[PDB]
């Protein structure tokens, strides 16, 4: 599938960058292709829980 | 003296952001002083009804 | 050394005496309060751009212009052919409740109702007309005459 | 203030 | 809706 | 209205003489500021041609 | 960490 | 018994306020076009 | 934890 | 017949606009065509009740 | 049918954009094509409850 | 008619 | 939630 | 809850 | 202040 | 004649 | 609401 | 409810 | 102060 | 002030 | 029983400034382009 | 019983200035290009 | 030792 | 030095 | 996470 | 404050 990494995150919105170069913005509840819908957005640790158990983190080579 | 103030309500001390005490004294009138003074009623007040 | 941590507990108490939970609490009460103010009570007026035909025959009632407190309403003046009709001048009845701005050449007057409920009347002396056009102006109505075409009975300098 | 920061 | 700054384990 | 004429004209004279002192003062200043502003104004640029 | 966040979130969504 | 006079002072102080707002009649204005 | 409605809703005890 | 809608209302006079484009103004008591005579103007709700039971409101479009 | 998603809402009026690009503003009681009449406008939640039971929300790609 | 921000659940 | 606001609305429209 | 008539009309208890 | 507002 | 804002049910 | 208005109106027009 | 002349006449109790 | 926010 | 206003 | 009057005084200080802000309306501006 | 009032005073002075930092809005600027 | 969350977490006794 | 630091680190990581 | 200038041996 | 400095 397509891999997203949280480009930058604040309480509420979180802007994401994917492996296709696509950019997106997500809130507490928002649909993501493949990942499902976001359950939570922790800006403190740069982490997002989505429904599929998949965990969105800052990309390794930028964090 | 109240008449003197109220003839100049457009000007202080009855106007122009007056202090609340002066404002109150501008509002209120002067009661009759003789009528309030009565000794029989206050005498009854002092003595117990018993 | 217990003195150091006891003091510092008292310190995270007093220098930042609104802990982060309480800071966000105060943020939300402030937000809810100003929103509770900003809410216009009842439904607000509906923004409606209307078109009306101005009849200057005797017995006709003057056109009605609906305003809203603090909002711009643009009256444009057109003749029977729909072309712009420039304004020669105007006179504000009760300018204490309405403010009109108008560049000296155009045919458009924009109006703000400065107070909320006071209604008045407005005269506009037009370019080619001998009888001017007078309109009643009422604010606080269930709508805003958001921009109004005035189809004046006559013919302007543009045909 | 969490322990996974 | 969650402000984790007001978070507590 | 609980007034009279003695201190009426008296205080009238006092305030009026006060403002009179103000205006004579102000005229004497206007003299000096007028010459200073003329010295300043001899040296300001002016536009000679109506077309910009 | 997160578990308190989910618990408080569902508590706020359940108690309106 | 004195509450009526207290609200008397308040109610007059407001009523005179409304009435001299009422006596306000501004002058009308004209803008002559260019 | 606190909501945006102004009313405080918190979890009790949750460790990760 | 011709249906009149409310054009604006204040305590007393009410200005009214219909399907023919004609505009009228109405007080407490007036002969208004078809609906008969106006029983009252309710300004704060934008209503006109007339003698014939017909009730004049702001049009659905302009309210 | 034509799905309209909310563009903006405050207490009272609500401005709505459709699937065909049509724009509208609505109050407590107004006729909307299809959904019937608005029953209630919940401003901070960005929600409209209508008579037909259909709930109107902000567009997912807009909220 | 409802100003729901004065709301209570 | 919405039931409270709607009930308040009907009770307001029922009591003039 | 408060109406526009200035009089207060509130619901009693409703949750979702 | 009426209820049919 | 009726001042409707001066209304009371 | 309105019925109070009709009652008051007729009571006014009945008493000069 | 009060008219324009000065006298006050009111309805007693009327609901809709 | 709503819960579906 | 009359009733036929 | 002093609580009611104390808190009402805080209410006057608040509500007066609120109504004073809501009385405020500012004049619109007109920017004429070049 | 005095701790409650002293601490209410400390973070009322706090909350006032938090609100003041919230009320400020600093206007944007326009820099225009040569 | 003190963490970033503000809560103090320390080891007890160690040496090298 | 290092071992005390790692002990404090794991203590902070385990206690959220 | 660890600032070891906040270090104690 | 370490000893491996």
């Amino acid at each position: 599938r397509i891999i997203y990494y949280i480009q930058a995150v604040i309480p509420g919105r979180a802007w994401l960058i994917g492996s296709n170069g696509s950019t997106l913005t997500v809130r507490e509840g928002s649909k993501i292709p493949g990942y499902g819908m976001v359950k939570l957005i922790d800006s403190l640790q740069g982490r997002i829980l989505t429904s599929s158990g998949q965990v969105i983190k800052f990309s390794q080579e930028d964090s | 003296q109240r008449d003197l103030y109220l003839s100049q309500s457009k000007s202080p001390p009855c106007g122009g952001n007056p202090t609340p005490e002066m404002n109150t004294f501008c509002r209120t009138a002067i009661p009759d002083f003789i009528s309030t003074v009565n000794f029989v009623k206050k005498q009854n007040d002092d003595t117990p009804k018993d | 050394e217990v003195i150091d941590k006891k003091a510092f507990k008292d310190m995270t108490r007093n220098l930042y005496p609104l802990n982060p939970e309480q800071v966000v609490k105060l943020k939300q009460i402030y937000e809810t309060s100003e929103y509770a103010k900003a809410a216009t009570p009842g439904t607000p007026p509906k923004p409606t751009a209307t078109s009306q035909f101005v009849n200057l025959s005797p017995g006709s009632t003057p056109p009605v212009i609906r305003l809203s407190q603090g909002f711009v309403s643009s009256l444009v003046f057109l003749d029977s052919t729909g072309a712009p009709w420039p304004i020669a001048a105007y006179d504000l009845g009760d300018p204490s409740s309405f403010n009109i701005q108008w560049d000296k050449t155009s045919n458009t007057l924009m109006i703000q109702a400065t107070k909320l409920y006071n209604y008045g009347n407005l005269a506009v002396r037009l370019r080619g007309l001998n009888t001017p056009v007078m309109l009643t102006l009422i604010p606080g109505q269930k709508a805003v005459d958001y921009r109004v075409d005035l189809r004046v009975q006559g013919y302007g300098p543009n045909a | 203030p969490f322990g996974a920061d | 809706c969650v402000s984790m700054i007001g978070g507590s384990r | 209205a609980g007034y009279n004429e003695v201190q009426q004209k008296q205080a009238a004279a006092t305030l009026s003489s006060y403002f009179n002192n103000l205006r004579v003062y102000a005229a004497q200043t206007s003299v000096g500021v007028s010459n200073l502003y003329y010295i300043l104004s001899k040296r300001l640029p002016q536009n000679m041609s109506a077309d910009q | 960490c997160t578990d308190a966040a989910l618990a408080a979130l569902e508590y706020h969504k359940s108690n309106a | 018994q004195q509450e009526i006079q207290q609200r008397t002072s308040d109610m007059l102080t407001a009523a005179t306020q409304l009435v001299q707002d009422w006596k306000q009649v501004e002058t009308q204005v004209y803008t002559e076009g260019t | 934890r606190v909501s945006i409605g102004g009313t405080v809703y918190t979890a009790k005890k949750y460790d990760d």
